[PDB]
């Protein structure tokens, strides 16, 4: 998962 | 007579002020998955706040982050609805 | 008399801004997964009755201009307006490919006094973006 | 498993960010007057977002400022609801 | 789809009614606020809240009030409510003696800091300015 | 009519  | 110029906006943010927002490169962002899923099933029969509240619930319960970086591992997210609406909103009839 | 009047020729416009790629000077990386969001949002909002338009990899100027012109169109025969923003962000602010622009300025175009044909009509903004760097560890 | 630590808050602000909030010295603030009227009539049978939405409407429509200072004359106000709730909220049963 | 409200109590309701301010803060008297607090006390009492009104609170008092409230046992309550009546600016509210961030007041009730309100609604009602802009209205 |  990545963050914005 | 007059109406406030800021009336009748609604802001459906994916997350709360100060916080990050999660996006899965393979499945899309959490908020969007949840939003579309609930809109597909209830977009035509539930009021907009009922919809977004259900979106809040689904993002809050169904998702938890996975990262190889432990700093970003097992994190949670809650979206944030800001309503200046003056009536209930249904997308039908 | 407690619900927005939905008896219009059309439900209304839905603008999607899908920002995947960013100038490296912004520090921002590619937003992998965003195309799948834009596809799902588009199918979903078209199905609701919105006239959907999708914009990609927009500069800050493009975003401001696009929404301004949308606010200057005639919405007399629409029930509402919807805009969906997919991007990088920080608190109160959203990324174009080339920098940040305030959320306040993007939405101000549709104020009651600057968009008279959306007066007393719902103006919806859905925003997928970070609002800072904090992480929620959860509990229980 | 887990629940976000920011989940299940609701902030009912009298006004939107950046703006003033009106108070009548003889009858009290606009938001509180509106809130109490709607709670008085519907506190037990409406969901809280329905309640606050109606409050938004009453503040937006029923009030307009009077001041001898023209800078503060004939101004309007819209409240601002921020929901991180994950369920619907009724005050009875 | 609804919060479970089947508890012995609706819950605690704190009202902070700030009318008078130290001369050093520059802020004037908030005439009309007593009428607000009394009207709120009746409405929220009628809903079932255990309401207590604190008047002219310093910033420290407000902080302590909410911290102590978050440290009580809410196991048999359905929810919590707090109502703030004061001067304010964006993200901040006036005590008698200065300003304090709203975030710090509410943070006490985070899920990891108030386990007995976990999965329960935590309500905050705020009558206060959030800046200096005026809405001229239209039509 | 006063502001807060």
């Amino acid at each position: 998962d990545e963050v914005d | 007579y007059k109406i406030p110029v800021e009336a009748d906006f609604l802001f459906a943010y994916s997350t709360v002020p100060g916080y990050v927002s999660m996006r899965s490169p393979g499945r899309g962002s959490w908020f969007v998955q949840a939003l579309c899923s609930i809109l597909e099933e209830h977009g035509k029969d539930l009021e907009i706040m009922q919809i977004l509240t259900r979106v809040n619930d689904r993002v809050a319960r169904h998702f938890e982050s996975c990262s190889d970086d432990p700093h970003f591992h097992e994190k949670k997210q809650i979206p944030c609805v800001v309503s200046m609406l003056t009536k209930e909103l249904y997308f039908s009839q | 008399t407690y619900q927005y009047n939905m008896n219009f020729e059309k439900l209304g416009k839905c603008i999607i801004i899908n920002n995947k790629n960013f100038d490296k000077v912004t520090g921002m990386g590619v937003r992998n997964g965003t195309d799948k969001d834009a596809e799902a949002l588009f199918k979903c909002f078209r199905s609701l009755g919105f006239d959907v338009i999708v914009y990609n990899d927009c500069s800050c100027a493009k975003m401001q201009d696009l929404l301004k012109k949308a606010s200057e169109e005639d919405h007399t025969n629409a029930a509402c307006f919807a805009c969906i923003l997919l991007s990088h962000g920080e608190e109160n602010v959203i990324y174009g490919k080339d920098g940040v622009t305030p959320i306040k300025d993007l939405t101000a175009h549709f104020r009651g006094d600057r968009c008279k044909t959306l007066l007393e009509k719902p103006k919806l903004f859905f925003i997928q973006a970070c609002r800072g760097t904090e992480l929620d560890d959860g509990i229980q």
